[PDB]
């Protein structure tokens, strides 16, 4: 019953900003509390940060996570997205869209977001 | 022998005498020992017209250690900036952008699709310890390399991890089939020195 897109992700330089987004193709997207995870090289794929259907309420792997992203949503435009601010080559990563409801879990296929200090200078 | 770059600067480095051919893979190992401390900087780079990111290793700051292909980048697990001598290899392909990292003879991580389908370019300039802008210059301190470099090789094949643990183990003393260190190949220039380098085991105390 969901069919979830990333977009927003690419290569970026240390210290810059990105905002990605994940849209559902359908019209039940407020049922879903929202998710965002991330997949570094060779790790394992760990959460980010997520928000309730209402976008009340949100929650954040760790302060380091919280203090430069942020999660928020539109459930008018059938979308959630991911504020990333000051971004590290650390937080380079396919970024994952994860919607839950009941005992259904949904994901997208990814985003690629590459953060280099290097490439460029 | 090694190279001794002593000091953070924009003049001082090294120049590979030889160029690169058109290479579609490579093998590229080396005993590097760094100083500095917010990153090793920046122990060699490729520059080609068109491209000065051609083929780059830097630790710049307090940033993971990147290699750029054509300025594409990837992370290695290499922890090398401990101010200890170390030994690297890192074998790439042009065939699906695969690459490894080897730290002491010791095979620490793979990744794939770093610049696919790229060969390298023929024809540019190899510079020790600095990060170049242009074909041969533009350096940048801040990108620069302080310690000491020895044993820089380069071959146009994925080498075999036993061939690497040989040369990690300096068991083998075999020279790139591309770059050889050999004294006529590796010019200095700007206060950069080149000076009898202790064995393999002497290092490693
Ligand atoms: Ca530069
Ligand atoms: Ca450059
Ligand atoms: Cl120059
Ligand atoms: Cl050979």
């Amino acid at each position: 019953q969901l069919q979830l897109v990333e977009s927003g992700g690419g290569l970026v330089q240390a210290g810059d900003s990105l905002k990605l987004s994940c849209i559902d193709s359908g019209s039940t997207f407020n049922l879903y509390a929202m998710g965002w995870f991330r997949q570094a090289p060779g790790k394992e794929r760990e959460f980010v940060a997520s928000i309730s259907r209402g976008g009340g309420s949100s929650y954040y792997a760790d302060s380091q996570l919280k203090g430069r992203f942020t999660i928020s949503r539109d459930n008018a435009k059938n979308t959630v997205y991911l504020q990333m601010n000051s971004l590290k080559p650390e937080d380079t990563a396919v970024y994952y869209c994860n919607a839950r409801a009941g005992r259904y879990d949904y994901w997208g296929q990814g985003t690629q977001v590459t953060v280099s200090s290097a490439a460029g200078h | 022998f090694k190279v001794s770059l002593p000091l953070r600067t924009n003049y001082l480095y090294g120049k590979i005498k030889k160029t690169l051919p058109e290479l579609y893979a490579f093998t590229i190992c080396l005993w590097l020992r760094s100083s500095a401390s917010p990153g090793i900087g920046t122990p060699f780079s490729y520059a080609v017209p068109g491209q000065a990111n051609e083929i780059v290793l830097i630790e710049w700051g307090n940033n993971p250690i990147e290699l750029l292909i054509n300025d594409k980048v990837a992370q290695l697990p290499l922890f090398v900036s401990d101010g200890k001598w170390h030994h690297i290899c890192i074998t790439w392909t042009t065939r699906d952008g695969m690459w490894e990292a080897f730290q002491d003879g010791e095979k620490l991580g793979t990744g794939e699709n770093l610049a696919p389908w790229h060969p390298i370019k023929p024809g540019g300039v190899l510079i020790l310890g600095q990060e170049q802008d242009t074909v041969g210059g533009r350096f940048d301190a801040t990108q620069a390399f302080v310690g000491e470099l020895s044993q820089f090789n380069i071959w146009d094949r994925v080498l075999r991890a036993q061939e690497i643990i040989n040369i990690a183990n300096c068991s083998t003393n075999m020279p790139g089939n591309i770059i050889p260190w050999v004294d006529n190949n590796v010019d200095v220039f700007g206060g950069a020195s080149k000076w009898p380098v202790e064995t393999c085991e002497e290092r490693l105390l």
